[PDB]
């Protein structure tokens, strides 16, 4: 089973971008997931999670109003759409699986990271 | 715990209804002869969903079900009303039912402004101890 | 939220030694708290869950103790590929939140 | 608040009827077949008008309708029994259903005696102190 | 609107006198009615106090037994039948409208005040 | 019965100045306190009920605040005829009960 | 009081049956539709006269009817499942129902280890007070 | 009324003994009996006590399977029989009559002791 | 158990005086305690129930007090007959206990 990231790289403050993160081995719609940032030089933040529904969406308060989380289970992808991006938001950023659908952690399978670079 | 809906959809708006405990103030239409009928007592609003909270409930009630089920199983009273005032007096058996330990972690007793008082007082007598 | 702090922030430790991690919640979390290593530049990996017990794959040193405010991870005893940041994770309460990581250095 | 009977007229004496909850104690009375029938089972008395304490409870009774009747208003219970088993809980969750401050008006904890306890054992350790 | 106290002056130890205290320019069936003593060279005592009917009457304890206060709403007049009376009865003796019926206080209308004075 | 005790017994003070009159219950009276102003050989007179409320007619510089066993009168600036004794009332409970008095005097 | 059993005879065993409140954790057995009958909620089990303890209940319920009987007399509910909330209610206002006086009879808090703690903290101060 | 104690004696550890106390002058089955025993130089230790029925005996843990406690209302007698016995046995054993069936005590009647003396 | 201590072990007084003996519970027996009486070799004999109720049969002298954990038995003036060991007795829980006695010297 594999959780391979893509959609990163340079974005100007201001603008949208949508990052994708597809599963690989295992049947995407048995298992809540989740978006995991890592800032340069610190640790570990959890962005956001979605449960079973695309209305079923939790989010850190600084992401709340500009990032949303979403899931297309037919096409076994997940999709982070950001909007009002600033220079905090530079990272690199992990897709994490659930054990279960219904709780959101333990992580017992996380992607490689892809790098979203807010900057001018 | 916490929730993560993970129901096929959620409806992410509560149209809710409920009754005003006290619907009249003024006047004679807190008299039951004067006063509304059966469908006119209800208050209603509207909430949205802020923290996703609206979602998280409806899976709580889901996962409730099988335990108030269950509990429905054992009694034979034929209507019951009296699980929130349960749930309350076991609350306080808890804390207070028996001797509450300090510093334990089941006795919510702080005695630290307390001890900011009686910390305090140690310096009324032993500065002025001449 | 609640805040998780990992205690020592760093180790160096020798090949066969006990490691003794610690992560401190701010109000009790019962025994919901879960360990991840990440190793530079790999993937996290899941190691420990419902604070005690040990996932797949993962070897018979790594054991994990403790409840309410107070957690530990131990690694009874050392070998070279442990080089690592390890997290502790809170699932009581949203927000999810996670410890600041311990780095952990083999000193050979 | 004081009471200040406002109606036409006070009738000053109150001959009450109440019941015996143990109206028997030797002999087989307490057994239902040998005991009293319904209509037996109730105590007299005589209560005269110091302090003006039936005019006030005539009054209050008064004043006590409407809020009872908008309660009334509100259940679905065909038969309320419960109102004051609920004032006892919600006097319980008032004063320990939280954490009790300690010289703040909502916690009635004294701890004076227990001042002059160990305001008495200052000197315990502090004159002997060799 | 006007309190007038009247009945006081000089009568001796064991007597009986009947005060009155006449209302004008108010209903006076709307309000509860009370008696208050200012003892020379001291402050206010409250003595009695009379709601809507002659048995809704209540009393400071060291007047229990040996005042009685009553009204008289066709006439617009309220009175205080005193007997036993004894030399620590010697006041000023007042007046005083309460702004309701149900509840004794606050006095928002005082008479000029009556001199009772018990004395040998 | 519930004692009420005013202070300070005497006020001296210049016309235009703010003075501040307390009254204290044994115990709590919640809002039911009521004050009145008694001048020489007048009636007495209704200024402050309920603890806050100003009566009809009265100045806008006599205020009250307070609650529980704490109960203050405000002055915000005196003129000369506001030479009287002040007493505050408690309708808790029988007996009704007042306090002594505070007199006060105009420093010209 | 101790309870010596004073009956004709004592059946020392204790056939029992009672309810399983949550019968059922696994699979589709606590829907009502698919779970077990009436007459299929119970289990059992077989208690011993260790320590006379059969015995003596078998006394305490005789010695307990009369005051049960007078107790439904006064009563106007038609069946009644609170005894036993009512006495954990009145267990609670005698305990924290008004201020607990500490040392006396009737107010079980310790503040023993809370004594070894303020008496190794009077160290604390005292002996490095230079 | 008078308690009328028999059975003592010397005996080998191990054995087997009945005791009897035998009642007069009263009903015996009005009353809870027990047995006390008094070791050489030591106080009183309660024993036994039996109710109305054969099978209402209570026991001091000491003696739980070793002692049994009945009674014949018919013939108006207590017994003790003893299994088991070892050194610390060696006692005057007292009867003791209840004031009444339902309570173990007051003992308002005890009879003189009979002494069961275990030793080799 | 239900521990019973009696104190003192030993008192020597002359006729007439007043004898004072306690029983102290190691936790309450409300007023389920009696006292005993029992002189050299003979049968013991009941004086005290219900912590102050007097035996039939014995004399005026002999008076109980006491609740809770603390009670006294009072004989108010000794007579030589009162030579015996004395004990107390609870009937709250099982087992029963007895104290372990008070002996009584008459100092002739
Ligand atoms: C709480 O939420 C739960 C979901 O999170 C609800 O779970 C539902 O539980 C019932 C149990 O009776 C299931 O009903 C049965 O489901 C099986 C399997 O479903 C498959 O059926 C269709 C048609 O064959 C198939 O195309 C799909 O592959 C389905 O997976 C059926 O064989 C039975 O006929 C019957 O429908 C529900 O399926 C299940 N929901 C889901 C989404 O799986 C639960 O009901 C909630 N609690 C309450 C009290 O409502
Ligand atoms: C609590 O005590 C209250 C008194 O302190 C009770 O108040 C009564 O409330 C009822 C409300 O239905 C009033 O009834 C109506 O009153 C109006 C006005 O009354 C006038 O009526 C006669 C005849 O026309 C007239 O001569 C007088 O001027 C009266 O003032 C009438 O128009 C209606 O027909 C109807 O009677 C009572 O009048 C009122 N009592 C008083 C003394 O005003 C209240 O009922 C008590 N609560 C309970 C639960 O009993
Ligand atoms: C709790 O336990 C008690 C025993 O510890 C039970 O006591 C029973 O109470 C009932 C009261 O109705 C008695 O019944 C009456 O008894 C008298 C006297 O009994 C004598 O009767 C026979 C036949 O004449 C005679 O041969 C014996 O001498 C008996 O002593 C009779 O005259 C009446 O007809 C009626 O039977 C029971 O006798 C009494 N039991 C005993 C053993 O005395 C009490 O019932 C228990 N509580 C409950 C709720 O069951
Ligand atoms: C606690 O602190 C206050 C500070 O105002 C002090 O006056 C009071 O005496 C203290 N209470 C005790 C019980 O020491
Ligand atoms: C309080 O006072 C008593 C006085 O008899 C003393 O013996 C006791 O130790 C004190 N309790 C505490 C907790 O200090
Ligand atoms: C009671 O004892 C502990 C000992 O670990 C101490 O740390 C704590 O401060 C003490 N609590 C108070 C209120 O003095
Ligand atoms: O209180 C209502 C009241 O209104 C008026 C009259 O119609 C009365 O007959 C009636 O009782
Ligand atoms: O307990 C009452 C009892 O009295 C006697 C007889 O009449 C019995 O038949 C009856 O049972
Ligand atoms: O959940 C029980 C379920 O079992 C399967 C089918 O028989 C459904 O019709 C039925 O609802």
């Amino acid at each position: 089973v594999q959780l391979l990231e893509s959609g990163g790289g340079l974005v100007q403050p201001g603008g949208s971008l949508r990052l994708s993160c597809e599963a690989s081995g295992f049947p995407l719609r048995d298992y809540a997931m989740s978006w995991v940032r890592q800032a340069p030089g610190r640790g570990l933040q959890w962005v956001s999670t979605i449960g079973g529904n695309d209305n079923a969406a939790n989010y850190a308060d600084s992401v709340k109003g500009r990032f949303t989380v979403s899931r297309d289970n037919s096409k076994s992808t997940i999709y982070l759409q950001m909007n009002s991006l600033r220079a905090e938001d530079t990272a690199l950023y992990f897709c994490a699986k659930s054990v279960r659908l219904s709780r959101p952690s333990p992580f017992d399978l996380w992607g490689q990271g892809s790098l979203v670079t807010v900057s001018s | 715990e916490a929730i993560v809906n993970a129901q096929p959809k959620c409806n992410p708006n509560l149209h809710y209804w409920t009754t005003q405990d006290e619907g009249a103030a003024i006047g004679l239409a807190w008299i039951p002869y004067f006063g509304p009928a059966a469908e006119g007592i209800y208050i209603e609003g509207l909430m949205h969903n802020q923290d996703g909270l609206i979602c998280g409930l409806r899976q709580l009630a889901n996962e409730t079900t099988q335990a108030l089920q269950l509990f429905l199983r054992a009694t034979t009273e034929l209507r019951t009303f009296s699980i929130l005032n349960r749930k309350a007096i076991d609350f306080l058996l808890q804390r207070w039912g028996g001797t509450c330990h300090i510093l334990g972690p089941d006795c919510c007793i702080e005695p630290h402004d307390w001890t900011k008082n009686i910390t305090d007082k140690i310096d009324q007598i032993i500065h002025d101890f001449v | 939220e609640i805040v998780l702090t990992q205690s020592p922030a760093t180790l160096s430790l020798s090949p066969g030694e006990r490691a003794t991690l610690s992560c401190r919640a701010s109000q009790s979390v019962s025994t919901y708290l879960a360990w991840y290593q990440h190793q530079p530049g790999q993937a996290p990996r899941l190691l420990i869950y419902e604070a005690s017990n040990r996932a797949t794959g993962i070897p018979a040193r790594f054991s994990g103790s403790g409840s309410g405010t107070e957690f530990t991870l131990t690694i009874s005893s050392l070998e070279p590929e442990d080089v690592a940041v390890y997290y502790c994770q809170q699932r009581a309460s949203w927000p999810l939140t996670f410890g600041g990581g311990t780095k952990v250095e083999i000193k050979r």
